[PDB]
Order: C-alpha cells, then structure tokens, then sequence
C-alpha cells in the first residue's frame, strides 16, 4: 500500500532531480544568501520592490526573477549568462532586470570569475558528519488518493573522504581505483 | 582530485554563435546512455565532467566560444533623494535595424519614470551581447529608443477614472508561430497586470517561456493605443460585443486562445 | 584528463585568477555584516593604515568614512553605558572591539592631510570626539554624575588616547 | 432548451482535458524537457521541481576520527493527505464574526497546518 | 414574466446539478450555500456591490460562480484552469481571475484533484540542493552550515 506509494514517489523525485556536475564557487562574504529567503542586504539594495510603490514591482516578482537567474547560472557555471538571455526569458522592465543582474554580480553570486586550479583547499570547523539538506516535496508528483501520510524519504547520497574530494565533486565510487 | 582537474568559472560565452545558427531558432539577429535527450541537466554524469561532451550543444559551447570580460556597471550609485516613487511609466519599445548584412528585430519594456539607466548604456550592453560593437549601431539604437520614449510619454501617464470594457484581439508572431486570442479587458482595475495574464496563458497552453514577455508587451501596446482613442474622444462606450445569453455578462462571450504554425 | 585543456582556456587574464582584488574583498566584507568577515577586514584595514595609508586615503576612496561611522557611533552608546558592568555578553565585547579598531584606523588615516581634511567636514566625528572629551573631563574633575567602573578602565584608557590624537589633528582646522 | 448550460459546461471540461493532454504530450512524454537556446538550458514544468529548502539536518559518524562527509538530499511531506490552499493568507478581519465555532476551528487548523508544514 | 425566466434558469441549474459528480467539500468551507452569498464573499470580493459599473453586478457574480463550480464538479479529478472559464464567461478577465482565486482558496474548485493536472511554468530546474564552495582569502572551503 503506502510502501509502493513512497517507492514510486522516490522514483519520480529522483528522475526529475537536477544532478550536479560542476562545482559552484562563491566568495566568502556572500555567505548570508539563501535561495528560498530574502535578506536585509537585498531589501536595502533594492528598495523599489518592497516599498509598495508600484504594482509591477512586487517581492514575489523580484524573488521569481532572481531565482530564475540563480538557477540558470548554477546549472552551467562555466558560461557567463549575459543579460540579453535573461531579458528574453524574464518579463520585467529592462531597468529592473539590469539592476537585479548587477546586484547579483557584485556579490559574486553569479559570474564570479576565478581559476580554481591555483588555490588550496581547507577544512572548516563544521565537518565530519551526515548532512541532510531537506527540501520541500514537489507537487505534481504527489500520489493520487481518491489517516495521516508523512514522508521523510532520502533521494540520493554522496560520501567524501576529504574536503578536497567535496570541492572536486569526486565520490568514493569512481575515485576508488580510477586508473 | 588534483588542482589541475578543476575547470575555470564564468569565462566562456557562446551566445552570439547560438544567435547565428539556424538549428537554434532565435527570432532575433538572423540572415548510462542518451535517449532523446539534448542536455545533461537531468541525466547524472558519473562524477566525470568529460561525459558532458556526449551532447553536441555542450561541445559547440566549449569549441566555438569566446572569452568575455565582465560588465562593469556604475556600481549602482543609486541617487540623492531622487526616485519620487511614481507607480510606473511602462512603454514598449521595438527595434528593426538593418546592420550590414544583418537584421535586428527585438522588443522590450521601458520604465520611463525610472532614471537609473540610460539608453546609451543599454545600447552598449546590447551590442556587447550581440558581439557587434560599433559606435554607429549604438547611436542608432539610442536614438530610436529616445524617439519612441518621447512619442508615447505623456499618453502612458494618463490614469483612467471611468469604467471601460473593451474587446481586445492579441496577435503575436515569434518567428513562425502565431498566437491569437480575444478577451474583454477593463481599463480601470489595477488588480491584474498583463504580465500575470501572460503567465497564466503560457502555463495553461504549455508554451515556452519566450512567450511570456512578448504577449504581455504586445498587450501593453494595444492599451496605449486605446488610451489615444479615449483622449481624442474617438472611443465610444455604448456597446461591447461579448456573446451574452439573452442580458449582458453571461456565459458564451467569446472564443479562446490558439497557437498555430503557418507558412507563405 | 580535464576540460581545462581547451585552446579557449589559454587566454585568461592574470587579474581574475584569484577572484577579487583585496580592496574590493575588504569593502564587501564590511558591507556584509558577518562578524568573521568584519574582523578579518578590520585587521587588514588597520595594517594598511599603518603600513600603506596612501592606498586607502579617504579622498581617493570616498564612502569609506560612512562604514567607520557605522562602527563608531554604537561605541558612543557603549561608552555612555560604561559606568557599570555592562560587557557581560560576547556580542557586546565584539562590538566594542570593532569600534576601537575603527577608531584606530581613523586616527592613523587622520595622520595625513587629505584624510584629515575629509574628517573635519563631518559633524558626526567631531560630535563623537567632543562626547569622549566631556566624559574624560567628568572623570578628571571627579564628578558624581558619571563615575567610571574600574573593571572597564582598560577600555576607556585606550579610547581616550585615540580621541586626543584625533583632536590634535583637527585642532589645526578649528 | 434546458440543455444549453450543460453543453457549454461539458465543452469547457473537454477543452480543459484537451489542454492537459497536449501539455503532457509536449513537455513530458515526447521529450523530458524543452531545451531553450538563449541560455542553452533545459526547461521542465516547475511542478516536477521542488520549491524551497526546509533547513538542514546534521549528525555524527559511527566512530571517532572517521573524517568523512555524507551529503544527501531529503524530501519532507508532513500530512501528504491534506492539500494546501491560500488559507494562510486571509486576514482574521474577514471570516470572523460570521462563522460557526466548528468552521472557525477548521480554519485555524488549516492555517496552523500550513504554517507548520513550512517548517522542517 | 421575469418570474418565468427565473423558473427557466432554476430548472437549468437543477439539470446541471442532476448531471454532476459527487464531491467532498472540506470542513472549513461548510459555510457555503450554492444559492446565497454569506457576506464572506462581500468582504473578500468588494466592487461587485458598490454599483461601480454596469457589468459587475451581484447577480452576474453569482451566476459565474455557480457556473464555475458546476464546470469543475463535472469532473473533480482535473484542475480547472482559467482559460476555459474565460472562454465561456462574459466578464472582465480581472474579475474572472478574482473569483477563480477566491473559490480556489476555500477549496471549492481544486481541493481533491489529480496533482499531475495542475499547470506550471517551465523554468530551469531547482538548484537548491547543490554543493557550494566558499572562496576564503586563504583557500577554497566547503560551504556547510553549523
């Protein structure tokens, strides 16, 4: 019964999950940022979307636009993500698109240009444990049920020996006897 | 795990070549194993970026790409006690420009009430993206933008105070697909914006994201036009054709949106 | 072996290979609000003010003084509250130390002509100097209004010295 | 002539079903997602994707000195039976003063349920 | 004369009801009456009673509401979108969207539906679970919470 339900739910959630391939690097001062929340630094640097001045500028619109830009960059962090592509995909006034793009670029959240093959790797204090990033369940994948039904599934797992392995995104599976 | 194995970040840009190609149909600036999959975004490469080259598009980006220096805008030096916080002056802008052996057809919105960016800066950004930097092109773009700004400026800043309901026909062509729709719009209620309307339409019909701006933009256009006919008094209010059962505001009312691919 | 072995990756500049110039890093770190970044950037700014003050002169780098003022005015509030045991928490100690570091940076910069010229044209800094001087006068004349709690004397000591140095400089412009 | 409303309504429902089937065919069945060329990136209906991140969870290894990292994702679906609505948005000054006690309790339960489902 | 038109409309709606599926109204919506207004609508949806225009009237509002509810109940296992209702209703799109969102909030339109039938935009995927790496002044450090 519910066992098969959770099994199919895990199958579907894993099929439509974005598999990470390239590592993302951001400067340390951009550590206050969360993809699902808005920070005071974002409200100070963008007062027009929150002062309730216009109807075309709502916090929902700002958040949707910036999340689109963030996801688009993170999915292919080797390219540059020009403004014109975003403008062709997003439906805001060009001034707002430009302001959001410039703000995200200043804090290194997107288009942070490094050459990561010239720096060492360290270990932070928080380390050596099991870390479970718990993200909301997607709709359109929930089962069709024509009593409670909690769910705490686990989709995919990754193990790393050092921090350098974590940065290079190299799992023990293939790393063990690569050549 | 060696240092050398990592890849640099945010240097390449294959955008212009994606514009020029015909396999990638961009309506602007023209003249385990893999199934029916094009991009690796959902298929897990086994912790080896090399496999990313199994897809021709990623190979095209990594081969025909240029190194790009970043934009350096004015660091968002906002203003001193400016931006009087008017609602918005949202006017659409189109671009039909014939560069030497090249066409440029584009559209966007512009907030006339926001003096944060100037048309010259936008022209520079656009020309850098297209990789067609030339002062003549930027001057042409800026002059066109300024003309279209000066034309529709005063008309857009006219808030209607009496209930008007108009039958509207939207028709938008991307490159070869034509979107046609008819509905009844009220020019007084500031609740719904054309952007939300376009998003709902694109969600329901299951179109690409590229239709969200276009539709909305074209909608804005028509509104402004109607405003002209309502400033010059040439706009009547006695009737509006909506197929209502017998009184007004009933359950037939119109047809529905459709998207069709045409030729000739 | 690695996708970096493309010809396209043979023309990268040397300016970005590290990611961010240290001046920009320190400015953004001060702008963030994360305490660790704040402390790192303040130590670096202090070293620069001591060993290369011409790179961070308050004229060539405008909008540098506002950040220091943001770190310095809560120091005024604390010093007013310094007549009793009031540094119980670690956040209070951190704010106090950030204020002292910003004050020392300001003094080291004020040792130059352009920086002190920019400092004089600022009502906030002059008002803060006057406030600290009036507290010192209250300590000196032995007033019963505000009596320094000796457990804090150390802090006050350093404070006073920096203030006087500042005064000395601006004494030429009043 | 008492069959007009029913015919229009049935036509509406059939139109809805047609739209749904067309969306499913284009976006998910024929190909998994639509590759956009402006950004050179896949686009899948946002429903299949998850929206937010409900914090983190941390624990320890089995043995000391076992310096390894176990990174893994988890989905959480408190009360998957009850759907969510915009009921956590209606201000109290609307439904109050015209309601039965039981309906008021149901409203409060739904709002608290959504607010708690926004947690870990 | 108009009483006869009311009789006709009542019989039509009775036929509609007699050919609709049975649905499960949630508890927090039990205050709803198919033939009334209940003053929750009057507060949540003003401007249908301020005599603002010749168009938005309480009678037309009630008619549209009942039509939308019955069109949904014809097949409760599918999300009722706005394009169909807009195709078969005469009113400003703003008011249609208002009524649709209102009826959705109280679970009167899309409470128990096949979740695969709800439309959603097509953006890029969601990169929230990705692994980020901070760039400290010393070296690359794995970003992890504490």
């Amino acid at each position: 019964n519910y066992e098969q339900e959770a099994q199919k739910l895990e199958e579907k959630a894993l099929r439509f999950l974005a598999k990470q391939t390239h590592p993302v690097i951001i400067p340390s001062f951009a550590s206050w940022f969360d993809i699902s929340k808005i920070h005071e630094i974002e409200k100070r640097s963008n007062p027009d979307f929150f002062n309730d001045s216009s109807r075309f500028k709502t916090p929902k619109a700002y958040k949707d636009t910036r999340n689109f830009i963030i996801n688009t960059y993170r999915l292919s962090p080797y390219e540059y993500l020009t403004i014109t592509a975003v403008r062709r995909n997003v439906a805001m006034d060009v001034a707002s698109i430009v302001k959001i793009h410039a703000f995200l670029e200043k804090w290194g959240l997107i288009n942070y240009q490094i050459d990561p093959r010239t720096k060492p790797s360290l270990i932070g204090p928080s380390f050596t444990g099991h870390f479970q990033v718990v993200l909301d369940t997607p709709q359109g994948l929930k089962p069709f049920l024509p009593k409670e039904f909690p769910v705490n599934l686990t989709i995919k797992k990754n193990v790393y020996d050092s921090a350098q392995d974590f940065n290079a995104l190299q799992d023990e599976s293939r790393n063990s006897r690569q050549i | 795990s060696h240092q050398n194995q990592l890849i640099p970040q945010a240097y390449i840009s294959n955008f212009h070549n994606r514009l020029t190609n015909e396999d990638d149909g961009i309506p602007i600036f023209t003249m385990q194993d893999i199934g029916n999959a094009v991009l690796p975004d959902l298929q897990d490469q086994h912790h080896n970026p090399f496999n990313i080259l199994r897809y021709p598009k990623i190979r095209d980006t990594f081969i025909n790409g240029k190194v790009v220096s970043p934009y350096r805008l004015n660091t968002d030096q906002e203003t001193k006690a400016n931006a009087n916080s008017g609602e918005a002056i949202m006017i659409p802008i189109t671009l039909d420009i014939e560069h030497m052996g090249h066409t440029i057809k584009d559209q966007f919105l512009w907030n006339y009430n926001d003096d944060s960016i100037s048309p010259e800066e936008f022209a520079s950004i656009y020309c850098k993206d297209l990789d067609m930097t030339s002062a003549t092109l930027q001057t042409q773009i800026a002059n066109i933008i300024k003309e279209q700004l000066k034309d529709l400026e005063n008309i857009a800043a006219t808030e209607i105070m009496s209930d008007l309901h108009v039958i509207i026909n939207l028709t938008c062509n991307l490159q070869d697909r034509f979107f046609e729709d008819n509905f009844q719009w009220n020019l007084n209620d500031k609740s719904l914006t054309p952007e939300r309307f376009a998003t709902s339409i694109v969600q329901d019909l299951g179109l690409t994201r590229e239709f969200i701006p276009l539709i909305s933009q074209s909608l804005h256009e028509t509104i402004l036009k109607i405003k002209k006919d309502w400033v010059d008094g040439h706009l009547i209010q006695d009737h509006v054709p909506n197929d209502a059962a017998f009184d007004i505001d009933e359950l037939g009312s119109n047809w529905c949106p459709r998207v069709e691919i045409l030729t000739k | 072996y690695s996708l970096a072995n493309f010809n396209v990756f043979q023309s990268l500049p040397k300016e970005t290979a590290r990611g961010v110039d240290d001046l920009t890093r320190m400015e953004m770190a001060l702008l963030s609000g994360i305490p660790e970044e704040i402390k790192w950037s303040l130590k670096k700014y202090l070293t620069y003010s001591n060993k290369a003050p011409y790179m961070i002169s308050l004229r060539t780098l405008p909008d540098l003084l506002p950040l220091f003022k943001t770190f310095i005015l809560p120091l005024e509030r604390i010093v007013e509250g310094l007549n009793k045991s009031s540094i119980c928490d670690s956040k209070a100690m951190d704010s106090l130390q950030m204020g002292l570091n910003a004050l020392l940076i300001l003094r080291n910069l004020a040792q130059d002509t352009d920086s002190v010229q920019i400092l004089v044209k600022d009502r906030e800094i002059k008002s803060f100097i006057l406030f600290i001087l009036k507290k010192f006068q209250c300590v000196a004349t032995g007033d019963n209004k505000w009596q320094l709690y000796e457990g804090n004397a150390t802090f006050f000591n350093e404070l006073t010295h920096y203030t006087l140095d500042l005064m000395e400089a601006i004494s030429s412009y009043i | 002539s008492t069959n007009w409303l029913y015919q229009h309504s049935a036509a509406c429902s059939r139109f809805n079903s047609d739209l749904f089937y067309d969306r499913v065919k284009v976006l998910l069945v024929d190909q998994q997602g639509l590759r956009d060329a402006y950004t050179n990136i896949l686009h899948i209906p946002e429903s299949t994707q998850s929206t937010t991140v409900l914090g983190w969870r941390r624990s320890k290894n089995d043995s000391p000195s076992d310096t390894s990292i176990v990174y893994e994702t988890v989905i959480h679906d408190n009360d998957l039976n009850k759907p969510k609505t915009g009921l956590s948005e209606i201000p109290k000054e609307i439904y109050e003063d015209v309601v039965d006690e039981d309906v008021l309790r149901a409203i409060t339960e739904q709002q608290n349920f959504e607010k708690c489902n926004e947690y870990i | 004369y108009e009483q006869e038109a009311q009789k006709l409309e009542e019989k039509a709606l009775r036929f509609l009801a007699k050919q609709t599926h049975p649905v499960i109204i949630p508890s927090f919506a039990s205050w709803f009456d198919i033939s009334k207004i209940h003053e929750i609508e009057k507060r949540s949806n003003p401007d249908f009673f301020n005599d603002s225009s010749r168009f938005k009237t309480p009678k037309a509002y009630k008619d549209t509401r009942n039509f939308i509810i019955n069109t949904y109940r014809l097949s409760p296992y599918e999300y009722l979108t706005i394009t169909a209702v807009r195709r078969n209703v005469a009113m400003d799109v703003a008011s249609i969207v208002k009524i649709h969102a209102f009826l959705e909030k109280w679970g009167l339109i899309n409470y128990q539906i096949d979740p695969r039938t709800k439309p959603s935009l097509i953006g890029p995927s969601f990169t929230g679970h990705f692994q980020v790496v901070l760039d400290t002044p010393q070296g690359l450090k794995p970003f992890l919470p504490e």
